[PDB]
């Protein structure tokens, strides 16, 4: 799992 | 001085229940479905829903016959999703895509109820808390969860309500390939017989942890800022092939010990928050595939000799594609050593 505040950073690399 | 113009956030269109999903939206719409699953721990009464029946202790391997009320099972659900291609152009296909699940177990602080019918821990003490072999699991996918049947003591006689893996041998206590199934019925597939198949679940994402001991504590976090990403190596999540989202879980949270000592299981419900979006995909099945299913549904069914499977009668299939310089080996053998011969011992 991962925190919510880094969620646009994780999806953004695709 | 003055402040600045506020930050662009996504524009909420409708909040509500299950009949809210069918809004005709645009292409870049994203929906967030929130749901739960009750644990099917056996439920021995209408008065005691959430526990299991009391456990048997020491019956033999050749004389083991559990009942359905003492077997925790898997929870599963299908979430119907609306069709998405009604207003787009032609030759343009587009399905759902689970991007992110945010899960959580409801009811975890209820284990602090030590003044219930628990066992007295010492001479003047509180109740014994819930502790024992727990198991926490959840799966999110566009297909039903595909199972694998492994169970110790293959001579256990299961009742009619449970669909346990049929024809067990001594190889069912180890990996046996002939026990494939789907998780397609609630409160039917017991947890002690079925693990999720690690070779077949390409369109689901399952996560499972368990700590199996005589007395281990259930350590349970509860947080609304945690987030599980469901995307694969290519950047796609579980695609909803049929317009359906399959959600399954199994949360065993230890052994409740009664006043007389008679232990029984206890499970808790599991929250799900799936973040969906609209993935543009390619149509796999043109009208050539679609016409050929009509001829399938009109051809006479022959019942002949076994031309497929284990007992097949097709001896050899060659497949040719292009041209090649003439090989000096007319039986074009690929494996330089398939059997293991001419190796050093
Ligand atoms: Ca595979």
């Amino acid at each position: 799992t991962a925190p919510q505040w880094m969620l646009p950073l994780l999806l953004g690399l695709y | 001085k003055k402040p600045k113009e506020p930050v662009q956030v996504p524009k909420l269109l409708i909040k509500g229940g299950v009949e809210v999903l069918e809004v005709k939206t645009g292409v870049d719409a994203i929906t967030e479905v929130e749901c739960f699953l009750n644990p099917e721990m056996g439920d021995p009464d209408e008065n005691l829903r959430g526990f299991s029946l009391k456990l048997s202790a020491e019956n033999d391997f050749s004389s083991d016959s559990p009942e359905r009320k003492m077997l925790p099972c898997y929870s599963t659900a299908r979430i119907p999703l609306p069709n998405l291609n009604e207003d787009l152009t032609c030759g343009n296909l587009l399905m759902w895509e689970a991007v992110t699940v945010q899960t959580e177990v409801i009811g975890i602080t209820s284990m602090l109820n030590l003044h219930a019918g628990s066992q007295k821990v010492h001479e003047h003490g509180g109740g014994k808390p819930i502790q024992g072999s727990n198991f926490h699991f959840f799966a999110v996918g566009g297909d039903p969860l595909e199972m694998q049947g492994v169970l110790m003591n293959y001579r256990t006689k299961y009742p009619d309500g449970t669909i346990t893996p049929k024809n067990p041998t001594a190889q069912s206590q180890v990996m046996n390939t002939d026990h494939k199934a789907y998780l397609d019925k609630n409160n039917a597939y017991p947890v002690e017989c079925w693990v999720p198949d690690p070779s077949r679940n390409e369109n689901t994402r399952y996560f499972g942890t368990f700590t199996g001991g005589e007395n281990v504590p259930p350590v349970l976090h509860v947080t609304n800022t945690a987030t599980t990403v469901l995307l694969d190596e290519q950047g796609v999540g579980p695609l909803c092939k049929a317009d359906s989202l399959y959600v399954s879980a199994a949360d065993i949270c230890g052994l409740f010990t009664n006043s007389s000592g008679t232990q029984q299981w206890r499970g808790l419900a599991r929250y799900f928050k799936i973040r969906l979006r609209k993935r543009s995909v390619k149509n796999p099945y043109p009208i050539s595939f679609l016409l050929s299913d009509l001829i399938n549904r009109r051809t006479q069914r022959v019942d002949g000799q076994p031309m497929y499977g284990m007992e097949s009668q097709v001896e050899e299939v060659r497949v040719f594609d292009g041209t090649e310089r003439l090989p000096g080996d007319p039986d074009m053998i690929r494996y330089i050593d398939k059997q293991g011969q001419l190796q050093t011992k």
